[PDB]
Order: C-alpha cells, then structure tokens, then sequence
RNA sequence: UCUCUUACUUUUAACCAGUGAAAUUGACCUGCCCGUGAAGAGGCGGGCAUAACACAGCAAGACGAGAAGACCCUAUGGAGCU
RNA sequence: CCUCCGCAUAAGCCUGCGUCAGAUUAAAACACUGAACUGACAAUUAACAGCCCAAUAUCUACAAUCAACCAACAAGUCAUUAUUACCCUCACUGUCAACCCAACACAGGCAUGCUCAUAAGGAAAGGUUAAAAAAAGUAAAAGGAACUCGGCAAAUCUUACCCC
RNA sequence: GCUAAACCUAGCCCCAAACCCACUCCACCUUACUACCAGACAACCUUAGCCAAACCAUUUACCCAAAUAAAGUAUAGGCGAUAGAAAUUGAAACCUGGCGCAAUAGAUAUAGUACCGCAAGGGAAAGAUGAAAAAUUAUAACCAAGCAUAAUAUAGCAAGGACUAACCCCUAUACCUUCUGCAUAAUGAAUUAACUAGAAAUAACUUUGCAAGGAGAGCCAAAGCUAAGACCCCCGAAACCAGACGAGCUACCUAAGAACAGCUAAAAGAGCACACCCGUCUAUGUAGCAAAAUAGUGGGAAGAUUUAUAGGUAGAGGCGACAAACCUA
C-alpha cells in the first residue's frame, strides 16, 4: 500500500500483512532489445523489488526470479505559456526474469483493423463527402474558367 | 479528464475538451467576458428535446426540437430551423458539401409550446401536491412534460446485453452483507485460515 | 485508446468501495472506541505561530528521551504576533475585496437589465 | 545562482548526499557493522490475495440493474443492526445486565486484541 | 479597511473566546483588576492640590510612576518592590551638559528565612526592603500573606502565597503528629486569612498555566458510543415497556 | 529581448463534430440523385408530341 | 496618435430616479423641525469628517485621532509618515513668511 | 633601432552572397579670403567660387564623441585620521 | 593538416544533437537538416560508491622514507583485551548527455588516475582580387647603437663597476 | 500601403456595516516535504538617528483613553527654535455608497511568477473581431514618427515679399536656461505617443445676511458679527542611525587528504629545468576572447610550496609577513 502509514514493527511482532493495496503497475513494451525472459514493468515510486515479487507472486502467480529497478527522471525542460516550467513525472520501471525458462514476448494489440459497420451519424456524412468529391470534380482546362453550370 | 478552465473562459458551441475549442480559446487568451442573465436551477423550463417556438430571427414562428442547450450562457439549438450555411470539407484544391448549421438562441428568444393548440406559452414551475414537481402552462392550464431524451451515457437500457466484464442483475443485488463488530481485516483472516499468534507489543505515539 | 471511459469507471468504482469500507471502519471505531480520526494527533502551534494539526508518528522510545523530538519548537516566541496580525489584515483585505467586487458584480447586472 | 524554485530529489547532492535521501520506500531493516543490509521478513508487507476460483462477479455491472438511494453507514444503524436484537432479547428474558457489556462484543480497552482500532495497528 | 475593535481589547477579546472563557470568574477577576502599586522609587505628593511659587493659585497634580524594570532573577526570588531604573542623567545635575544613560541597581543579599506554616527555611536572594517590610509586618508569613499581588513583584512570592493559602484552607496536618495543639495555634494566628479551597488553588497563576490546568481538568477521554446507545435503547424500551 | 510570433493557423476544417459529442448535423439534403434518368437517344428526334 | 476613431456609447441619464428626485429632502430640517436634529447629523460618511472641514493635514490628525487605534499597520504607517512630511511642509517650505 | 628602407606569406583589406551591432544625432538646401562679433564664423558685412551623384583613402577643422574636470575656488555640504 | 589533447573519477547541472512528425513560420549568427526547437515516445537495471557498528571497564613509548646499514629533527598518517547480550539475511539511492562557474555555443577559471603522442580527439580557408593604412612572421648589399630618456623590440649569447 | 492605429473589462481605490480564518490520504525543524532510538541548551532588556534651531553640543510634535470647547490658555524651554496641558461642558440607537480610475491609470500583480542577486532582498511587461469561428466572409477603408509609390539641379537657420512659373530676384545671426551680455565654438534636446511639477493660515478686498448686537452653546464687538470667493511646486546628492545577510572570491586559522618528471644531487627554505603557482618587460585588444584576455619574454618550482573537501573569525567590526591591502566584479 502507498500513502499509508506503517504500523511500527517492535521486535518479535507479528507479521505486517497488507489486505487491500493499492499499488497499479503497467506492463511496458522497451525500448532496446531485451533477452528472452526480460519483462519491463512500471511501477509507483514506493515499491520495492520484494514488493514486486509478492505482487506478481500472489496475484498473477508469474514465478518471477530475479528483480532489478531503477529510478527514472522525467523532464523538466518544457517552459509553458508564462515560461514557467512543466514538470513531467518522474517514474519507476522494473526489470523482472521468469523463473523456469519460460519466455514472453510483448504481443501486438493493434493490428489489424477489419471493421465495417453500418454508418448513419459518421459514415453517411463521410459518404456524402465522397459523392460531392466524385461528382464535383470535373473541371476542365479547355473551357478556361467559365461555369460549367449553363447549359446554354 | 478533469481539468480546470481559466476563471474568464468563453463557452463556444463546442465541448471544451475539444480540439477546436482549444484551436479557438487557448490557455493564451483573455477576452471580455459576456455578461449573463443569472438564472436559478429551479426556474430554468426547457430541456433538451422538448418542442419550442423561435420568436425573432430571420424565421419567427417556427417550431422545432431543441437538440443541445447551454446552460453557461442560456443558448438552445433548435434543430435545423435558425440556420446559416458553412462549407466542411475544405481544401486548397476543392471545397463543397455546403451544410446548414444552427446559431444558438437566447431563452428570452425561445418560448415553449403546449400540445393541445400549438401555441407559443408562457410556463410557471408550480409544485404539484401529489410529491412531484412538473411545469404548468399558465395561459392554458395544462402540465408540459418533461420529454424523454436518449441520455448522455449513450446506452439505451433495454437493448442492453451483459458482456463478460459486466456482473448480472442477481448478483449485483443479493444480500450478502451480515453486520458484525470485527473488522474486515480479521474477518478475512479468519476466513482464510490465517493464524498470528504472537502479540503487539506497546509502541509510544507523539 | 479504445475506450477510455472503462479507466475513469474503474477508478471512481474502486474509490466507491474504498469509501464503503471507510465508513465501515470509521462505524466499527465510533462504536467502540467513541473517537473519530485513526490517525492520532493533537492542535498545537507551531514557532510561526499558525494552529496546526499534527499528526502522531508512531515512536518507539517516550518523547522525554527523545533526542530528535526535543529540537522540534512548538511555542510562539513573543515577535511573531506583529507578523500574525500582519497575515490577519492581509487576509482581512482580500476578504473585503472580493465582496466589494461581488457588490460591483450585482450592481452591473442590474444596470444592464 | 542554484535551481532554487524544482524540489528537492535523490539525484542532485554529492555522494554523500546521493543515497540518504530515498524516494519514500518503507525501509524493511538495519544496518549492521559490516555495512550489511539485515532483512526482517515480519517487516515486509505479505500480500494475502483470496483464490477467485468460484467466484461470480464481475468489474463492471449490467445496466438494467436498478438505481437505489445513497444512504451513507452511521454508527446507530451499525448499532441497530447489530448489537440491538441480542440485547433487545436478553432484555425480554431479562438477564441483561449493565454491568458486564463484553458478552455484546464491546471491549473496554484496545490492548488486548491483535488489530486495535483507534491506534490503527492494522494496515490497510 | 478598518478592525471592529481597537488593537489594544484583543486580549480581552480572546479572554472572552474560547478555552478562557470557561476559567473561573474570580480568576478572570484578578487578571483585570489593574490596580496601582505602592510607590518605591519615588516621593510621592501629599495632597491633590499644590500652591506653587511665582503665581498663588492651586493646581492639580498627580503622581507618574517609575517604568522600572525586574529581570527573572527577581522572579526567582523576593526582590522588595523595586528592581533595575532603566534611564537617563545630565551630567553635572544641569541640563547644559551631555545626556548620558544610567542603570541604578538595587543592593542583593542572600538570607535565610523561616515559616512558620510552611515549616521550611527558605535560602532567598532577598533586599533589603523585604527585610524591613518584614520587620514591619512581624514575620514573614503575614508579609506574604498581607501584600497584595502588585506589590511582592516575584513569582516565587506568589507561589508562596498560594502554599501558605492551601495549608490554611486544607486545615491540612501542617508540622507533624503529636503536635495538633501547636497546628491549631498557628492555624488560629493566621485566622484573618483563609479563602476557600476551590480558589486557593488559582492564586497567583499565570495565564498559561491556568489554561494548562483548565485543559487538565477537561482532558475526559472520550466515551464509546456503546454505552450511549444502550442507554437509548434501554430507555426506548422501558418507555414502550411500562406504558 | 525574448519574445517571439504568435497565431499558428489552419486553413483547412475538417471533421471535428464526430471527434465526440451529443449533437449531430441537421442535413437538409442528400449526396447525389437515386437513379439516374436515362433519356431516350433520339429525344430531339421525337421532339413533337407523341410518336 | 491618440484619438478615438468610432464614437463612444451614447450615455443614457434618468433624471427622474429615486435619488435626483428626492435629493435635498430633509435637508434644511432644524429650522423648520423645531431644532430636534442638526443639518450635519444628515451627512452619512467616515466617522471622523462627519460635520468638520478642515485641512489636509487636519483631516490626517483627526483620523489618526478618532480612528488610528483600529486601523490597519500598513496604513497607520503611511499616516504617521504623512503627517510627519505634512507638518515639514506646511510649517518650514512655502512662500508667504 | 638607424643611415635608408625593400621583397615575400598570413591575418587584415577591396569586390559577390547571407545574417547583421554600438557610441553619436536641434534642424541643415552643410565652400574660400579679409574684417566683425560673448574677444578663434559654413550661417553676419564685402568680395571670390559654384551642374548633380556615389566608391576608396587622409585626419587640418566641426572650440569632434564616451566621463554634470580628478587641476583651482565656493558651500555656516560630508567623511577618514591625529 | 592539427593535437598543449583525450578517456575515466570527484565536484557541478538536471534530459540539454536518441527515434518519429512539423519543418509554412519559429533559433542555425548562411543553408543542408541540426549542439542556439515544437510536440510525442524510450532510456541510466549493481558486483562500481554511499547508506553502518550492543554495552561496561580496560589496553595502545620504539614513525615514514624499498626500511635492511648509515643518518637525523620540524618528533610523526593507522593495533586490543575481560564479561554479558547476539543466530534473521542482500532492502534503498546515483548510474544519460556534445554538460560546470563567468549575462553567450566566451582564446578565461576547474581537483585526481591513466599512454606523455598517441589505438583517443579535431579543422586555421563562404567565394574572387592582390589597392592604401594596420597586425604577426621570413630574408636582406656596406656600417654595426651612429635611433632612442633609456640596447625598448629583435639577434647573439654576453665582461666589469657602483647604490640599495 | 507596409509598419501600423482604435476598443471595454478584467479588475483596483476610498468609506459604511460587520470582529476573521485555518487536517480528504501521506510527508514537513535532520540537508524541511526524509516512517522508526538515551543529554535532556532555550524568551523576558531606555530605540537610535535624519531633520529644525539657517552651525551645533540641552532641546525638535510621533506616545494609541472617540468629537467641539476651555486653548494654542496656564506652563516648559541655549525662556529659543519650539513643545504644551489640566478643572469643567457635552458626544441621537437602524438604512448595501462614490461631482473614485479604466491596461504607461487603478494594488507590484495575468504575479510576488519569469527574471537578477549565494544570501537578506529587488522585481516587471501584457488582452482587444464577433448573436453564432459547429460563419474564415471580404472587406471596411480615413489619422504620429519611419519608408515606398516618387533620388538629386548653382546660393547658403530652410522662411517671408511676391511674381505667369518651384528654383533664380530683395530681407532675414534656430529655441529654452543661466547671464551686464549667447548665433555664439556655454548648458539641454533624434523624432513620435502617453505620463510628468503652486497643497495652506492670521490679517486684508469684494459680495450676501443681521444690526448694538452677530453667530445652531464655547467666540468677537466704542459698526460690528457670520458665510463665501481669492494665495503660497517637481526631480536630484555624498551622508546618519537601527535591524537583518554574507569567509562558496578574497585575509587568516582549524580537521583529515593530494601533487611535485629528468639532470647535477656538496648536506641544502641548494642550481638548470617539466607539470603547476605568480605576473618583470614588450606587442595586440580597448562596446575586445575577456567588466583585466592573448602571443612572445619571464621568477619560483622538496618547501615560509601549491591545491581539492568541510568548518570558524562580520561592519562602533573580522582579518591583515601595514599594501588604510581584502571582506562576492
Ligand atoms: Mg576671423
Ligand atoms: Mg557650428
Ligand atoms: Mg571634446
Ligand atoms: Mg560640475
Ligand atoms: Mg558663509
Ligand atoms: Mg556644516
Ligand atoms: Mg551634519
Ligand atoms: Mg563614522
Ligand atoms: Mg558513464
Ligand atoms: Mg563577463
Ligand atoms: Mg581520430
Ligand atoms: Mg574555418
Ligand atoms: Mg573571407
Ligand atoms: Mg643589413
Ligand atoms: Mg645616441
Ligand atoms: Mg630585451
Ligand atoms: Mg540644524
Ligand atoms: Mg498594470
Ligand atoms: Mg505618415
Ligand atoms: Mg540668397
Ligand atoms: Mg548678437
Ligand atoms: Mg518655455
Ligand atoms: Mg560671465
Ligand atoms: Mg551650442
Ligand atoms: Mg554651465
Ligand atoms: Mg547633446
Ligand atoms: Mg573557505
Ligand atoms: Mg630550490
Ligand atoms: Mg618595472
Ligand atoms: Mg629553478
Ligand atoms: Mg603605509
């Protein structure tokens, strides 16, 4: 759990058991090429590499071995409109390793588009579009800027 | 999602998380605000969907369906009917498919119709005793009511299917809830056989 | 994105069950213990002579030998009460000009109407 | 001059101050002499997650389902609902006594139990 | 804009306000009583009236007092009514010369004193104005008992006047045993004394220290919800019952 | 002596009201014709009244 | 260039409002009201220049007299400054001496 | 170094392309000689000269430009030191 | 063709020439498209360095300089025991860059290790002509300080005297 | 016709009335925004000075209890500039306003942000269409300095007299200030737009009103009393005092570190000479690479040497191998 305050451990006291955490992870595509069983995360700020392994260990029971983090330092470079600077957030990403050989490769979610579906509020207006598009353009160099309106 | 609009911020007959809104009024700008009418929420009338009558414009006397109102300047559309013509698809090449857009109207310029004689009609808000509360014609006698209008959710209920994410009906209702002293944290730790049994020693707080 | 209305529902349906069991709590400590707030804490006032509320934060040796704790000042020290009634009469002035630019507001209103 | 206005983080001081800063994690352990860092597993948090074989529910619910009221849980409905029928029928038999109230699930003093509530030894 | 109320009726104001408000009246009494002291440093005039030389006519005059200052080690202990003269003095006693800044401070002794309630030797750093103050008033005990609060000017003197006040009030088992005779002897010399206990206790308190005894006595750790709500169920269920 | 241009413009509309809301555009006419009227070949040769 | 090109708002006056119609009433009351009330107890403003005209640096003596115990810091500063520069001004710079 | 300077290379410099300052500026349609004048004239008197316009050098003049002279004096103006 | 530079560490700054799109404008002292940019996206993963020691008494005179002679003065940079207590283990932070302080893409200033010219690292010339004046160099018939306040600059390599 | 011009409204000011605010979860006195360990140290202090007395040495209204009056009276005062009461009298409870401004004005504010300075601190500028921008249309043009459309014509404070014609003909020593005197080669000004400098008493004059009385208590009076009108500038010093901020440059010191190739080494606060520190002389540069540099030539370079890190000494002072040298250009 994150913006809790951690009941205080005396020694030979019981187990500190969190319930209902509250930690949200993401799963990331990287950047650079990666071994086989490298998989990225991206985790809040007060997480902890065993707080990853009970967290993939229980919840999504990915037998993860080994967890490496790192701290990553967003931009502060942009100026806004009254050259005060934006500040981009600063985030942690993890490196876990599967544990017996097992391999993932981050899949695709986007292709491939197939869709047609039956347009009354976009499509119509988009074929209407099309049809004054088709129709409209015939001009012609040999009348040399008269309308092509008259049938006179 | 949330964000937060600068506190003199002009509403432009879009929404304002738009990107041609932001094209129109930035974070850059500052202009004259319009001063307003204030208007209660108790005595506003009309809503989105109900049969109105425009009383000046370049057609008075028509009738039509109001299909947005705007409540942070008192603007309706009526659908189709105070128009003005704009070409949408544009190029440098081509540019036609000329289209009859609205301009909106002030609630002074817009007055409700009653059902029965199809005539422009003053309201009042009068409380009805039976525990609701519905608009009174005032001229005529009669109640107006409120039209029903496909809600902004964009989900018509009864053509409504459950996917697999979504909890049916008899669960999302059963009882289950037995109200006990103990704590949810205790609850489920006996629940699920967990078992602690050394103690919290005392800690000082200040 | 597909649909990021889901993200937003999500989020609003696990703070709704957050607050439920919150209350939860808070019913289970009203009954049995009769104090509300599980933090605990107490007013005191700090050396800039503002009120505050601080927060306990869970020790583990008593205050009377705590090094760290002692260092901590939370009394006035007579020469802030000029600043304080300084920070007061800011304050008093703004409050005075927005109901003045309020009065202003309503007087404009009704000019135009 | 220096960048007073961007807050203070990990990644600016010397490499003294570079490492006694942290970002906000709980520590879970000492320092011992020969600079080793000391695990204490009752100091990290054990997450206990509930086996959702046969469970029936889902993250968003249907439509259809029917609105209700908000009506936010206060102390006395708690009370009605829980400790009101048990005295309510040890007070028809009679033998219901003021003296004695920790047969109803009242405790005197928080110290005894595992979770005690007002100082909140339970996490979360 | 403009404050409602003077700068200088805050004091009174936040008295009225809050936690203040709920001390006793006697001691918001003798906060604001304000009175003069005796004066000390200086001589003051006989009458309210004084015939002058160079016109026969008679004038008003008042007497101003000294703006004398007490460092805390006069707090510590009985100083007389007196402390440091914080001014200034013309040279050669004319006012044609410099200005030059002086500091008069009194003469300090340490002498041991006796009570005869308390039953205590004291090792004050009195002067010599206590001394002859005491000798006026024939014994230490009635001189701190007999001065009012304006005029001991330590607070040490007034914690003893708030013992002294308790021992007579409590009717306390003062010296030891096998003496209550010489008790009632000394309980009955200082029998021109003697307010009663719930006011003996706020006797010389400062202001502070009052509102940390005041929010002593309010602590009231706060009762469970419980023991409210079966007492309103109890007593909704014996109305239903007996009716 | 820092300051730059300002108005960074298009010159092209496009279809902004889809993007998304709750109003749509009232037409008040179509794309084109249904079916075209093939007119006979020799109209002008049966330019008379009947034949 | 500093004229205006278009020609402002055409401002509108109500001569016949509640005040212009009834301004002056009242007034002249003690000599034909038996004398209960004076013409100056009609004048609503500051509490000090209530019936009293003065001078400038009269009227910041008489306002740090009758009000300068619940003023502002800020603005009890800027008194005491102006009367001090007030008095250096009026009693040592000038002509006519 | 000089009698007594010369040749060569580079930078610099002149022409073409691009970007593109600063001190200064009452207005100038802005010549010479003699005399005059707040005492040293392009602007006054008498003579002389005189189609207009750039480009590259020179520093005799514009009592040339940057510093309300640092030398001298005054102030019932300051300050250091003995 | 140049290298009197460069690679790392420490200090300092905080994403500040990686990819895509805009390049119509916007900075390139000129444009290409990119060190004087706009938006989006992704990186820096510890073993390298920080983050440290349970107490009570007690112990600690023979420098360093290849430490072996010799030889010193300014007299020196490093160590434990006895008793009690002590059985869980690898958490957190930094890891990018053409960069820091001088109003700047400034012939200025910047601590240590490494090869003392190189396996790193860079380009004095936007194009034409061979004007005057100016600056930096090369060479010069005869004389060799005759110039100048003064052998000031340059070239050779240079004696003796005086004052302080 | 390009640069351009113009907008009203965000807001703000002065009063009246009324006493005003502060924990959603977490973090915040250690290097604040850091979950977690044993010396507990702690506040109570006449303001001073500029200025006036034409200097200055006592002296010079600022002090926090409502008005008016007594009264600028008794009094104090290098009896002088000036300071200044008291006894006594009384002081009609309620109304949400402006002969206040409108983007160089009004609070500094769109803002205590950007930016400058280590630090205390200083501290800005700005927007303009529209009923509909889900109308990009064609209009709305017309006006300052600066330019283009459209360079010059012998001669002369730029003009006047004129003439048939602009020049050609006759006359004419720019403005303000300070000066006995300025065209003076004395000062100030490139131009345009906005902003930017006479505030008040006793006593007099005029006009009303009343009249031995005048005046809405107090005051004046041998034609006076009440009321009104009219009348007294701006910017600029070196300085003084009080409280804060600084030893990241530099002066000195402290804690623990680092560096000094090669040859001759007489043993050496030794010699030549690298790296390094300093800057004797010359030349370039002077709005430069640089608010102190570059190139050549130089002194030291195993010691009183140089230097990185942290800390300490602060202005009535610190420090100083005394240069009245340094203490953020
Ligand atoms: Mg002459
Ligand atoms: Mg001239
Ligand atoms: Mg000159
Ligand atoms: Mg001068
Ligand atoms: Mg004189
Ligand atoms: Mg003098
Ligand atoms: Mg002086
Ligand atoms: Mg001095
Ligand atoms: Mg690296
Ligand atoms: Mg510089
Ligand atoms: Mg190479
Ligand atoms: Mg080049
Ligand atoms: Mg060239
Ligand atoms: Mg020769
Ligand atoms: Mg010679
Ligand atoms: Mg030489
Ligand atoms: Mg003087
Ligand atoms: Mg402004
Ligand atoms: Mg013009
Ligand atoms: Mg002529
Ligand atoms: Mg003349
Ligand atoms: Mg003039
Ligand atoms: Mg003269
Ligand atoms: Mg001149
Ligand atoms: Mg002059
Ligand atoms: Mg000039
Ligand atoms: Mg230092
Ligand atoms: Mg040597
Ligand atoms: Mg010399
Ligand atoms: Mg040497
Ligand atoms: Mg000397």
């Amino acid at each position: 759990a994150r913006n809790v305050v951690y009941p205080l451990y005396r020694l030979g006291g019981p187990q500190l058991r969190v319930f209902r955490t509250n930690f949200f992870i993401q799963l990331v595509r990287p950047g650079v090429a990666q071994p086989e069983d490298t998989v990225q995360f991206r985790i809040p700020m007060e997480m902890t590499r065993v707080d990853l392994r009970n967290y993939l260990e229980g919840i999504y029971n990915v037998p993860v071995a080994a967890v490496r983090t790192r701290v990553q330092h967003g931009s502060n470079k942009r100026r806004d409109h009254r050259n005060v600077r934006i500040k981009k957030p600063d985030y942690k990403v993890a490196y876990v390793q599967l544990a017996h050989g097992q391999t993932f490769t981050f899949p695709d979610l986007f292709p491939e588009k197939d869709e047609s579906p039956e347009g009354s509020a976009a499509d119509d207006l988009y074929s209407m579009l099309e049809e004054e598009r088709q129709q409209r353009q015939s001009s012609d160099p040999r009348r040399g800027g008269v309308p092509s309106w008259f049938g006179l | 999602s949330k964000v937060t609009l600068p506190p003199h911020y002009r509403y432009g007959m879009s929404p304002p998380g738009s990107v041609a809104d932001k094209r129109k009024n930035p974070p850059w700008i500052r202009r004259r605000p319009v001063v307003v009418e204030p208007i209660s929420d108790e005595d506003w009338y009309l809503f989105c969907g109900d049969t109105v009558e425009i009383l000046e414009g370049k057609d008075a006397g028509k009738q039509g369906k109001v299909v947005q109102v705007i409540r942070q300047r008192n603007w309706v559309v009526v659908g189709g009917l105070n128009t003005h013509y704009r070409y949408i698809g544009k190029t440098m090449d081509y540019r036609g498919t000329m289209i009859p857009s609205e301009a909106p109207l002030l609630h002074r310029q817009v007055k409700l119709v009653d059902p029965m004689d199809r005539k422009p009609t003053e309201i009042e808000w009068r409380f009805t005793e039976a525990g609701e509360r519905v608009r009174v014609s005032t001229r005529s006698g009669r109640i107006i009511p409120k039209p029903e209008f496909p809600r902004a959710d964009g989900i018509v209920p009864e053509t409504w299917i459950d996917g697999p994410k979504d909890t049916s009906v008899e669960d999302a209702l059963e009882r289950t809830y037995v109200p006990c002293l103990k704590t949810l944290q205790e609850e489920v730790m006996e629940a699920m056989g967990i078992k602690e049994t050394r103690k919290y020693k005392k800690v000082y707080w200040y | 994105m597909p649909s990021p209305e889901r993200l937003d529902k999500v989020v609003d349906s696990m703070d709704a069950l957050d607050k439920v069991v919150q209350e939860r709590e808070d019913a289970l400590r009203l009954l049995q213990t009769g104090q509300e707030r599980a933090r605990p804490g107490a007013w005191r006032r700090d050396i800039f002579g503002r009120i505050i509320w601080h927060k306990f934060k869970q020790w583990v040796i008593p205050w009377h030998l705590n090094k760290r704790y002692n260092r901590k000042r939370f009394f006035a020290l007579p020469y802030v009460d000029h600043f304080l009634r300084l920070e007061r009469e800011k304050r008093a002035r703004i409050k005075a000009r927005k109901e003045n630019l309020e009065r202003k507001k309503a007087k404009i209103l009704l000019k135009k109407f | 001059g220096a960048d007073r206005m961007s807050k203070w983080t990990s990644k600016r001081g010397p490499r003294s101050f570079r490492g006694r800063k942290g970002r906000g994690a709980k520590g879970i352990g000492f320092l011992t002499s020969g600079w080793r860092f000391v695990q204490i597993k009752e100091m990290v948090p054990e997450f206990v997650v509930p086996d959702l074989t046969g469970f029936k529910l889902k993250p968003y619910v249907s439509y259809l389902a029917p609105e209700s009221e908000e009506t936010p849980l206060t102390a006395a409905q708690l009370f009605s609902e829980a400790v009101a029928p048990a005295i309510e029928k040890d007070f028809k038999d009679g033998t219901f006594d003021p003296d004695n109230l920790e047969k109803y699930g009242f405790e005197p003093t928080q110290e005894g139990k595992l979770f005690q509530l007002y100082p909140r030894n339970f996490l979360r | 804009p403009l404050h409602k109320y003077p700068v200088w009726l805050w004091k009174r104001l936040q008295l009225r306000e809050g936690i203040c408000s709920r001390l006793p009246g006697h001691y918001l009494r003798s906060l604001e009583e304000e009175r003069t002291p005796t004066p000390v440093h200086y001589r003051p005039h006989g009458a309210k009236f004084k015939i002058n030389p160079k016109n026969g006519q008679r004038e008003r005059v008042e007497d101003v007092p000294i703006p004398i200052y007490f460092p805390p080690e006069s707090q510590r202990g009985l100083w007389g009514g007196e402390g440091w003269i914080l001014g200034q003095i013309y040279a050669n006693n004319d006012k044609l010369s410099k200005r030059l800044k002086k500091v008069w401070k009194p003469q300090l002794f340490e002498r041991e004193f006796y009570s005869e309630i308390l039953d205590k030797k004291f090792t004050v750093t009195v002067t010599m104005r206590t001394l002859d103050l005491i000798d006026e008033a024939y014994g230490l005990d009635f001189y701190i008992l007999k001065a009012s609060g304006e005029d001991l000017c330590s607070k040490f003197g007034m914690d003893l006047k708030r013992g002294m006040l308790l021992r007579l009030a409590r009717q306390d088992p003062q010296l030891h045993p096998e003496d209550p005779e010489r008790r009632a002897a000394i309980y009955d010399k200082y029998k021109e004394f003697a307010i009663p206990e719930e006011e003996a206790e706020w006797v010389g308190l400062t202001l502070e220290e009052a509102i940390e005894k005041q929010r002593l006595l309010e602590e009231k750790d706060p009762v469970p919800l419980f023991k409210i709500y079966v007492a309103e169920l109890i007593q909704q269920l014996q109305q239903q019952a007996l009716s | 002596t820092e300051k730059e241009f300002m108005q960074h413009a298009r010159k092209a509309g496009l279809v902004i009201p889809p993007e998304k809301s709750d109003r749509s555009i009232h037409l008040a006419c179509t794309a084109g014709i249904f079916d075209a009227y093939v007119p006979p070949e020799g109209d002008a040769r049966i330019s008379s009244l009947s034949k | 260039i500093g004229i205006r090109l278009t020609l402002p708002p055409p401002k509108v006056v109500d001569r016949w409002n509640e005040k212009r119609a009834m301004f002056g009433v009242y007034d002249n009351i003690g000599i034909l009201g038996n004398f209960e009330k004076h013409p100056k107890e009609l004048i609503r403003g500051p509490i000090w220049l209530r019936g009293w005209k003065g001078n400038e640096l009269q009227r910041c003596i008489r306002k740090r007299k009758m009000v300068g115990s619940r003023m502002f810091a800020d603005d009890l500063h800027n008194l005491n400054k102006r009367i001090r520069y007030l008095y250096k001004h009026f009693n040592r710079h000038g002509k006519f001496r």
